[PDB]
């Protein structure tokens, strides 16, 4: 067995090895969650796919359950086995106490996972950053975030990924109680941010929504070139 | 160059032990003060953004009934400990059929606190306060990131700990009362931090010898604050 | 016993260029049958087949514990299997378990690939390989059976009187036993072509 | 200095230097006194603090009925020793039905603290035990040191500025084996008055006292009966 | 010993005898058959006397932790699931437990049946103990759902009762529990030799 | 440099420094000289008084590892202790397989082949003392073997391991061992250790002797006040 | 073969008072039909507030004692406290079900002084299930005891008979009395009765013999 | 042990005015016959404390192996301590009760005598891990035979000097050679004083056999 | 002993992890593999490296390894790191086949073995794989499936993709020459042997020095053929036919 510390503290007090994760963090594609009172919208930008070949296979936003949706950026190696890790825990959560899954439960066990692999022997940590969005039991929308050193954080919306607070401090001066009237209504709130980021011309966009009640639908750019179409146009009338 | 993480230094502490008492000097001030009363004790929460939801974080959490808790410096590796000394405190209900004092809690978890090592791998960043009342009446401990407890009377935690102290010593005296111990605590808050004082960037929870370990809301919080 | 809890037969008889194999098709559970298509013979690769016979739970596990053993060997070697071969993985298979066994008593048919020749053996239950000339039997109706091949075997015969001495064979056995019954699956090979016949038995 | 990283590596000189600076560790925490008499075994410590709201820190600890120690160093390895010092204590009483005597309990430790001495990343133990005790044979003071070597000795003073309470012991350890408790303590009162600046010496809430006795279990006085044994001392002289 | 419990429209009630043989000499009359778990949760003693008393103070440290953990407290459907998992790894070692769990939950009231064989079944009305048969004849008649809770009681009073009468191995006292909305309140502790001239005349 | 950090790297002229690092912490240690007589092993140790404070009879450098065999140290001393602790268990599993009392020639072989044990690896240190083996056998008569740190083994008619070594050796050869029995021996013992080790370094000393052969009935023990007062009267005649 | 298990006999007895308690036993050891010793008592004082009584097999009974004298020093050592009395009952309760399937033949009652310097008497099972109670027997005589004290002590089927509480002086005789009948009819009822009495003050003892049969 | 092949019989044992002794005879039977006929019984452990045993034999040389390296590695320590016969008795009886809890005792029957600190002392110790203390003891059919003569003098006579202690043995033993299938006529009495542990020779008893004339 | 530790796990100052880089600096040199499909069956194209005139030229392939009895692989990097992978993913698919009784979809297979190649980046102190590989195959959910493996541990669907020396160039005339769902497997096997004709700076197109296999699907068959050498060279000069004419015609 290889026993070697990884993670040891510095001489003013920090960790070199999680504030190496965060960088990694930084430089994925962006992902943008808001929340709604009944659907929440969430969606990954800079798709950056080839268009001559597959993408069934390339899609950042999966499910754990029938009620939790959860989105990440950062290296994708390290991200899908945290999801194949907690697609367990929680089916092993129902052989226990019989309610679905809460989603502040699986952000404990995500959160949990990582923090005490940054204390053991021979481990580099997490690279990945995620956005848990789930509708729990008596309809109650809300999300969490979750940085490489394991601290779930709740919000009402989150954007991270490569340029991040060139849309987090644009979502504050966009986040008002209006913009949540309607559901299409959200989701030109997301459309706004994403253009307001990395391309984004509508083929590199992808969003999917929740309407509390099914489970994860993504548009196909049809959508998208209509929403689009009617996010420009009412900035084209209005400037 | 790279030393291991257990060697001594020349002048004979240790390296890690005392680069994690460094760390905790960046984490959340907390301030608890200990009254004949009872014990009350108070934190900051450090909002960062104004789309942040405030009530998700939390400094103070419960260990058992009668024990409050307050941690400072990182976060996320001190549930580890939060959750080892709720496990203790049951066990010692379930063979013995009584509650475990306040004072056997925090040498519980001192113990844990330095056995890392590379064999069976840091230690942990954090500093914590202890407010409980057991048969010996209302108490206030204060463990290190080097596992080394003392019980205190008036201890301020976090990055403004030493500029808190001093003007701690001036105003407490044996004979407080609660309901000014708390009035007191909001005024040395109330100088440290960065934004102003509300209802939200603070919170706090009181352990009574009567009622058990209750924490205030944001309802019975904000009467302290306008009658400040 | 514990051979006697669900029954079964199976029948191997060489030729002389090929060689064929008979199984019932009861399955049942001491007085009572489920249903009459129970597989027991398996396919090993062409022109060479295994017969498993005893509980019933074991005849599924060991043709899927061997089928395991047998593609990995097939792809870690770029040829077909030989019937002396297999004859040595099988009873490596049963002696694993020494104390633990497997209740059944394997046969083994089939023709070798590059000179098509016949071979037929049986293995007990803890991995004693028997080669013979004639014939092997296994199952519960065991001196039925020899009672029939010792009486109608010929050295070399074609494939039309292989037919129809092992088909003599095994209905006038399995009709005289009460646990095996319900259909008599016959499959004769050849270097050429392969044969799968279902004879007209007694359904009693 | 690149001998002078690892507990497995020799100086060229042959001094190893991470047990040289487990001594500095020792060096560290504030002074403590043991002595005895005939029949008696008194140690006597200083305690500290950090602000003065702050509660003291204590180092006097009850191992056994007849057993007592006191720590200087850092007080997690203290309390590591001290939970293997308990028990093997009482499995000694648990299997023989008996006081597991004193010099037969310091070997163990010093095949204990000696182990982690010469393997391949294990610091060794920065601890002061300053051991306490009755044989059949009488009292006995023991100390012990990070190097795993143990000593036997009837006066001894480890901590901050120990050397000026030895240069005390040695001129007045003629008296000690003929008084009784009352001017046993007070000669030991008398040399934490010695390692101390010339202002505040032994205001009742900073030092401790303990004694097992021939007839006395081991006791251990703090703040309000030691008040008893501290009257009686003369002023410091100037 | 007999136990018993039903549900009805105002929560649950249960009752118990008091007596505990050790073969045919008694050892006491005093045993209190359901032990409190929580304010919120009530368990029974049916088998093993020690059996039934160690793995339900086991299951009351377990939901303390879960309370502390997830800042609600635990279902009783959550509750008996657990006691039944924490038995089967003992099966065929000779656990003796026969138990119930009682409580009200966020869907209501909550009944179930926890056995040491691994049975884990909900329903409306159970009886447990070595005169169980005798308790059942009488409860299925006066049993309604929509009962009084002054009726509630004198029909489980009484059904104690009748199964003491003719069961050598029960007796002592009835007590009485009633878990309502908030939680539990204990109702009674009748002798048998009090109700036997109450019910006679 | 980098050639002499751990056990298992040999020097670019094929040596072990580590090795020879630990046999200079062996001559910062005193003295601990033993000769054998005709008829038993006489070993002798002075003992430095540090300070006032210790007591007479702290610290013994002189052990007791089995009923028949002696030990004296000189070295680290939780080193010393910590190999007569091994020795003493390693005696204990002779007579529990075998039956009868170890001989020295098996039993300075085991001990030999454990501290070579830790010359080899970079996980463990070389060990930091020598030390002689002394007994007496009706069978064998008396035995002498020394060890040092690197793990080699030999028989003697006279030892010395210490400070002044060869200072101590020097006179040991103008005895006559073969010859003398264990009485006048103890006399000649002490007298050698007394003209050694200078009034200029240490104040003063103490004087602690050990003693077996079949005057003392094969056991191995200390030997009594009066003997070393004669010892300890034949001291102040080295003046002449 | 080997049997793990013998019976050595032994009679205990408990009386809780309103401020005092009384634990009484024989002192006989003997298995088989022979007499081993005739003293052995079961009298055995935990703390100054707390005295334990331990009958069955005997070998159980000298390690099970010294099990639990080891435990109270691993709570003062870890508590700087002295363990009360219903903190010694609900620990041994977790030892006797420690070796649930291999277990101890001991019956206990433990008799002691509360918080409330009140009388207090829990009786144990060979398993560890346990209750509060006033008075018990426990032993081989135990069946011949229980009876009694229901009509004594508990005023049990008694018409027109008052309530008077149990003063010290009374509740002394009416345990001397009540092993006489019980050394007339039991053949292992000892031969001395040790006595033990828990007050405010401290444990007396007291030894009052009986007849040697 | 299952099954003890090679069994010895019963050791007596009496306190009396400083001091303990103890005799047992000499013959290590095997089932019916007698074949080993010269062996000991009786371990002189080191100077104030003396044991012998019944029972399985093979055993008993097990435990003169382990208590024999429990004595020589103390006394090399030179602490000025040595182990009191209750610390051995405390220790003995441990040793047994730890054993038959993993179901494999050892088939003894084992009675410690020792004098130190003035006062004697006498201990037994059983198979199963019962043990007591008395002012007589005695195993086997001694139980049944002797121990009624060693109990009708103590209770007359509690206190006993040693030529009346060594009297009363030699009867004992006399009566346990006429009621006994498995004794033999050659024993050894060892005794314990303020002067150390003493074990006497091969003695024997006489016999009367005035009553085979009595038809 | 930390002296020697060389810490392959940890990440660099900059964010990135220097470990797995090297490995697909060096899985960039050391062959040419490739793959295409747009309808009834899918092929791989590999370039032989080691065409010393003495060699045997058996075991029925050089870089093509039959994984399962319906999908094969081409791999590409450190050969001997190779022979570890092949035969570990080999009794994936059995142990698959032992617990449901069906072969294994090709999707889940990659899966698998890219959690094992994960690890070895992640935790161990261990030196990972530099091996990339090819994947083509056949199930009932999907059909016919192509997905590429990287050292990293992250896979892809593809549609054809080439990892060779110059397989920057190979892929900028993939998406140059295509269509979607249209290329039989005749026109996929033309435009094979133009991409290598390309890539490869051996000119003229050595029939030995090429190597091709197909998977088409029979019935219940799935056959995997490896097309012999007399074949390779009549679809070499095809290439050759065409190109001379339309040179000279434009």
């Amino acid at each position: 067995s290889y026993d070697r510390a990884i993670t040891v503290f510095s001489p003013d007090g920090h960790l070199f090895q999680v504030e190496y994760a965060q960088e990694a963090v930084k430089k994925g594609s962006t992902a943008v969650g808001v929340r709604g009172r009944d659907i929440v919208v969430l969606g990954v930008e800079k798709k950056s796919v080839a268009k001559l070949q597959d993408e069934r296979t390339v899609r950042k936003i999966c499910a754990l359950d029938d009620n939790v949706c959860m989105a990440f950026a950062g290296l994708t190696a390290d991200a899908r086995i945290v999801i194949n890790r907690a697609r367990v825990e929680c089916q092993s959560h129902r052989l226990t106490v019989e309610d679905p899954v809460t989603v502040e439960y699986i952000t404990r066990y995500i959160a949990s996972l990582k923090q005490r692999y940054t204390q053991s022997n021979g481990r580099r940590p997490f690279g990945i950053s995620a956005l848990i969005v789930g509708f729990d039991f008596d309809g109650t929308p809300r999300l969490y975030q979750t940085d490489p050193s394991g601290t779930y954080h709740a919000w009402k919306a989150n954007a991270i990924g490569r340029g991040a607070k060139s849309v987090r401090e644009f979502l504050e001066k966009n986040y008002t109680d209006e913009a949540i009237e309607t559901d299409d209504l959200t989701i030109k709130l997301v459309i706004k941010a994403l253009l307001e980021v990395v391309q984004s011309g509508g083929k590199n966009i992808e969003l999917a929504v929740m309407r509390r009640d099914q489970s994860l639908k993504i548009l196909n750019p049809e959508e998208i070139e209509k929403y689009v179409a009617e996010i420009e146009k009412e900035k084209e009338e209005n400037e | 160059y790279d030393r291991g993480v257990n060697t001594f230094s020349p002048e004979g502490r240790l390296f890690q032990v005392e680069y994690a008492i460094e760390a905790i000097k960046l984490g959340s001030t907390a301030i608890g003060i200990q009254t004949s009363e009872g014990v009350c004790l108070a934190v900051e929460k450090r909002i960062t953004s104004p789309l942040m939801e405030p009530s998700s974080i939390e400094k103070i959490v419960e260990i058992d009934a009668h024990i409050g808790c307050a941690m400072s410096g990182l976060i996320a590796d001190a549930k580890t400990l939060i959750d080892k000394a709720r496990v203790e405190t049951q066990n010692h209900w379930f063979t013995y059929n009584e509650t475990m004092t306040v004072e056997s809690v925090t040498q519980a978890v001192s113990n844990l606190a330095l056995q890392f090592g590379e064999e069976d791998s840091r230690p942990f960043g954090v500093a914590l306060l202890f407010g409980g009342v057991d048969e010996k009446g209302p108490q206030l401990f204060h463990m290190d990131p080097s596992g080394t407890f003392v019980q205190c009377d008036a201890r301020a935690i976090g990055s403004a700990s030493e500029g808190a102290q001093s003007s701690l010593q001036e105003v407490y005296h044996k004979s407080m009362t609660l309901k000014e111990a708390i009035k007191s605590s909001l005024i040395i808050l109330k100088q440290v931090m960065e934004e102003k004082l509300n209802a939200t960037n603070i919170e706090l929870a009181t352990v009574q010898p009567g009622q058990n370990f209750h924490m205030f809301t944001k309802e019975e919080l904000e009467e302290v604050i306008k009658d400040i | 016993s514990i051979m006697s809890y669900n029954g079964g037969a199976v029948m191997a008889m060489k030729g002389k260029n090929c060689v064929a194999i008979a199984a019932d098709r009861r399955f049942g559970i001491q007085a009572q049958m489920v249903t009459t298509d129970f597989q027991k013979i398996f396919p090993m690769g062409d022109r060479l087949y295994i017969g498993l016979a005893g509980l019933a739970t074991d005849v599924q596990t060991v043709a899927q514990r061997l089928k395991f053993r047998l593609n990995l060997y097939e792809l870690k070697e770029g040829r077909q299997i030989k019937p002396y071969t297999l004859m040595s993985m099988v009873a490596n298979l049963l002696y694993e378990k020494r104390f633990g066994p497997y209740y059944t008593e394997p046969v083994i048919a089939g023709l070798d690939p590059k000179t098509f020749k016949p071979f037929i053996c049986s293995l007990d239950l803890i991995g004693c390989p028997m080669v013979t000339d004639d014939f092997v039997v296994s199952g519960t109706c065991a001196e039925q059976m020899y009672g029939m091949c010792e009486s109608l075997w010929e050295p070399n015969m074609d494939p039309d009187h292989l037919f129809e001495t092992i088909s003599q064979a095994m209905l006038n056995a399995v009709d005289r036993d009460a646990v095996s019954g319900m259909g008599v699956i016959v499959h004769i090979i050849e270097k050429d072509k392969i044969t799968t016949r279902t004879l007209k038995a007694r359904m009693d | 200095n690149q001998y002078d990283n690892d507990v497995t590596v020799w100086s060229p000189q042959g001094r190893i230097h991470q047990i040289e600076y487990a001594m500095e560790a020792v060096k560290q925490g504030s002074a403590t006194v043991g002595l005895k008499s005939k029949t008696h075994a008194v140690l006597v410590a200083l305690k500290r603090a950090q602000s003065e709201l702050a509660a003291h820190q204590k180092k006097i600890l009850h191992v056994d009925n007849h057993i007592g120690i006191s720590i200087a160093g850092l007080t997690a390895d203290a309390r590591l020793l001290c939970n293997f010092m308990r028990q093997e204590c009482l499995d000694s009483r648990f299997v023989f039905d008996r006081p597991l005597p004193v010099s037969r309990l310091v070997s163990l430790i010093g095949s204990k603290t000696q182990i982690p001495t010469q393997r391949y990343g294990r610091r060794p133990y920065g601890v002061g035990l300053l051991i306490a005790g009755y044989d059949d044979m009488g009292p006995h003071i023991f100390q012990t040191c990070p190097s795993a070597n143990y000593f036997d000795c009837r006066a001894m003073s480890i901590g901050a500025r120990s050397q000026s309470a030895r240069t005390y012991l040695e001129r007045h350890m003629s008296e000690f084996m003929e008084c009784n408790l009352n001017e046993l303590v007070k000669h030991g009162l008398r040399a934490l008055r010695e390692t101390l600046p010339a202002e505040q010496d032994l205001t009742t809430k900073n030092v401790s006292i303990g004694i097992v006795g021939k007839d006395l279990e081991f006791t251990i006085y703090d703040d309000d009966d030691v008040s008893p044994f501290l009257e009686g001392l003369e002023e410091r002289p100037q | 010993t007999t136990t018993l419990a039903f549900k009805f429209r105002h929560g649950v009630i249960v009752a118990a005898d008091s007596r505990a043989t050790a073969g045919a000499y008694i050892a006491s009359q005093t045993v209190k058959k359901v032990i409190e778990i929580n304010p919120y949760l009530l368990g029974t003693m049916a088998g093993g006397a020690a059996d039934c008393s160690f793995w339900e103070r086991l299951l009351a440290r377990q939901c303390r932790i879960y309370e502390l953990r997830n800042k609600e407290r635990i279902s009783v459907a959550a509750a008996s699931k657990l006691l039944a998992n924490m038995v089967y790894q003992y099966k065929g070692m000779g656990l003796s437990m026969g138990t119930m769990i009682c409580g009200w939950d966020k869907r209501g009231p909550g009944l179930y049946y926890v056995d040491s064989e691994g049975n884990r079944i909900s329903g409306a009305t159970f009886s447990v103990g070595s005169g169980s048969v005798y308790a059942y004849g009488v409860m299925d008649r006066g049993y309604s759902y929509d009962l009084e809770v002054e009726q509630a009681y004198d029909l489980a009073r009484r059904a104690i009762y009748q199964a003491t009468y003719r069961d050598a191995y029960s007796g002592g006292a009835v007590n009485l529990y009633h878990v309502r909305e908030d939680g539990w309140i204990r109702v009674s502790s009748d002798n048998v030799a009090d109700l036997h001239e109450k019910y006679s005349g | 440099t980098g050639y002499d950090l751990s056990a298992s790297t040999f020097s670019p002229d094929g040596r072990v420094f580590q090795v020879e690092y630990a046999m200079k912490a062996v001559e910062n240690s005193s003295t601990a000289i033993g000769i054998r007589c005709k008829d038993g092993v006489v070993f002798g140790v002075e003992k430095l008084v540090l300070s006032k404070l210790y007591e007479e009879g702290s610290n013994k450098r002189l052990f007791n590892v089995d009923r028949h065999v002696g030990m004296a140290v000189a070295g680290l001393l939780a080193d010393a202790r910590s190999l007569a602790d091994i020795a003493r268990e390693e005696a204990s599993n002779f007579r529990s397989n075998f039956g009868y009392n170890i001989p020295l020639k098996h039993l300075a072989d085991r001990v030999a082949m454990y501290v070579h044990a830790y010359t080899l690896y970079s996980a463990v240190r070389p060990f930091g003392c020598s030390f002689m083996l002394g007994s007496y056998s009706v069978n064998d008569g008396a035995q002498l073997y020394m060890i040092d740190p690197s793990g080699v083994s030999y028989g003697y008619w006279g030892c010395a391991i210490g400070k002044a070594r060869q200072a101590a050796k020097t006179e040991i050869e103008k005895l006559q061992m073969k010859e003398m029995t264990c009485r006048d021996i103890v006399k000649e013992v002490a007298k050698i250790i007394y003209i050694v080790h200078d009034e200029v370094k240490d104040k003063a000393f103490e004087l602690e002797l050990s003693w077996v052969g079949e005057l003392t009935n094969g056991r191995h023990e200390i030997v009594p006040k009066d003997i070393r007062e004669e010892a300890e009267k034949y001291a102040k005649e080295s003046l002449k | 073969r080997f049997s793990p298990y013998v019976f050595n006999g032994g009679t205990i007895l408990a009386i809780a008072g309103e401020d005092f308690a009384i634990v009484a036993s024989d002192t006989r050891l003997s298995e088989g039909f022979s007499i081993h010793t005739r003293d052995s008592p079961k009298c055995y004082k935990l703390t100054d507030k707390t005295v334990i009584g331990c009958s069955g097999f005997h070998g159980d009974c000298l390690t099970l004692t010294k099990i639990i004298e080891a435990r109270l020093k691993m709570y003062k050592h870890s508590n700087n406290k002295a363990m009360t009395t219903g903190a010694i009952a609900a620990m041994l309760s977790t030892i006797l079900y420690s070796r649930r399937f291999f277990p101890y033949y001991v019956y206990n009652i433990i008799g002691g002084l509360d918080e409330e310097g009140k009388g207090a008497v829990y009786s144990f099972d060979p398993v560890g299930s346990y209750q509060r109670d006033s008075f018990k027997a426990g032993g081989s005589a135990s069946a011949m005891l229980q009876p009694l004290l229901d009509n004594q002590v508990g005023f049990k089927n008694m018409q027109n008979v008052e309530h008077v509480p149990l003063s010290l002086d009374r509740a002394m005789r009416l345990v001397k009395d009540v092993f006489i009948s019980a050394a007339e009819r039991d053949v292992y009822t000892g031969d001395a009765l040790r006595i033990c009495i828990v007050t405010k003050e401290g444990i007396r003892e007291e030894t009052v013999s009986l007849r040697k049969d | 042990t299952q099954n003890p092949m090679v069994t010895g019989t019963s050791v007596l044992g009496v306190k009396f005015e400083g001091g303990v002794v103890i005799a047992a005879d000499m013959l290590g039977s095997y089932g019916s016959l007698a074949r080993f006929r010269n062996i000991s019984r009786i371990m002189r452990v080191n100077n104030s404390t003396m044991l012998g045993a019944s029972g399985d034999y093979a055993d008993f040389q097990y435990l003169k192996q382990v208590l024999g390296q429990m004595v020589i590695d103390e006394e090399l320590l030179g602490d000025g301590h040595s182990y009191s016969p209750r610390a051995i008795h405390s220790w003995l009886t441990r040793a047994m009760y730890s054993r038959r809890s993993k179901m494999n005792p050892l088939w003894n029957t084992m009675v410690i005598g020792g004098y130190a600190d003035g006062e004697s002392f006498l201990g037994y110790v059983d198979m199963l891990g019962v043990a007591y203390e008395a002012p007589s003891l005695a195993t086997g059919y001694g139980a049944y035979l002797a121990q009624p003569l060693l109990r009708e003098v103590l209770e007359k006579q509690p206190v006993l000097s040693q030529t009346e202690a060594r009297d009363l043995v030699e009867r004992c033993m006399r009566v346990l050679y006429y009621r006994d299938a498995r004794s033999y006529n050659r024993f050894q009495i060892a005794t314990v004083t303020e002067k150390g542990v003493e074990i006497e020779g091969p003695l024997s008893t006489e016999t009367n056999w005035d009553i085979a004339h009595m038809i | 002993s930390r002296r020697y530790d060389s810490r392959t796990t940890i990440f660099s100052p900059e964010g990135r992890l220097y470990q797995v880089e090297y490995a697909m600096e060096a899985i960039g040199h050391a062959g040419t593999c490739l793959g295409i499909l747009a309808n009834d069956g899918v092929l791989l194209a590999a370039e032989r490296r080691n065409i010393h005139k003495l060699l045997d030229e058996v075991f029925f392939s050089e870089k093509i390894y039959k994984l399962n009895e319906d999908m094969a692989c081409s791999v590409a990097g450190i050969t001997s790191d190779a022979n570890v992978l092949t035969n570990e993913l080999r009794l994936i698919a059995q142990r698959y086949l032992l617990q449901y009784q069906e072969p294994i979809p090709c999707e889940q297979l990659v899966t698998a073995l890219c959690d094992i190649k994960q690890a070895y980046t992640q935790f161990g102190g261990k030196r990972p794989f530099g091996v990339s590989l090819l994947y083509i195959g056949w199930d009932k959910h999907y059909g016919f499936q192509l997905y590429q493996s990287d050292p990293s541990g992250n896979y892809g669907g593809w549609k054809a993709t080439c990892i060779g020396n110059n397989s920057a160039a190979a892929v900028s005339m993939l998406k140059q020459d295509y269509k979607e769902g249209e290329m039989t497997l005749k026109s996929a096997l033309a435009l094979a042997i133009k991409v290598l004709n390309k890539t490869m700076d051996v000119s003229k197109l050595s029939a030995e020095k090429v190597e091709i296999a197909t998977l088409t699907r029979e019935n219940g068959k799935t056959v995997i053929r490896v097309l012999k050498q007399k074949e390779v060279e009549q679809l070499i000069k095809k290439h050759e036919e065409e190109e001379a004419k339309a040179e000279r015609e434009k």
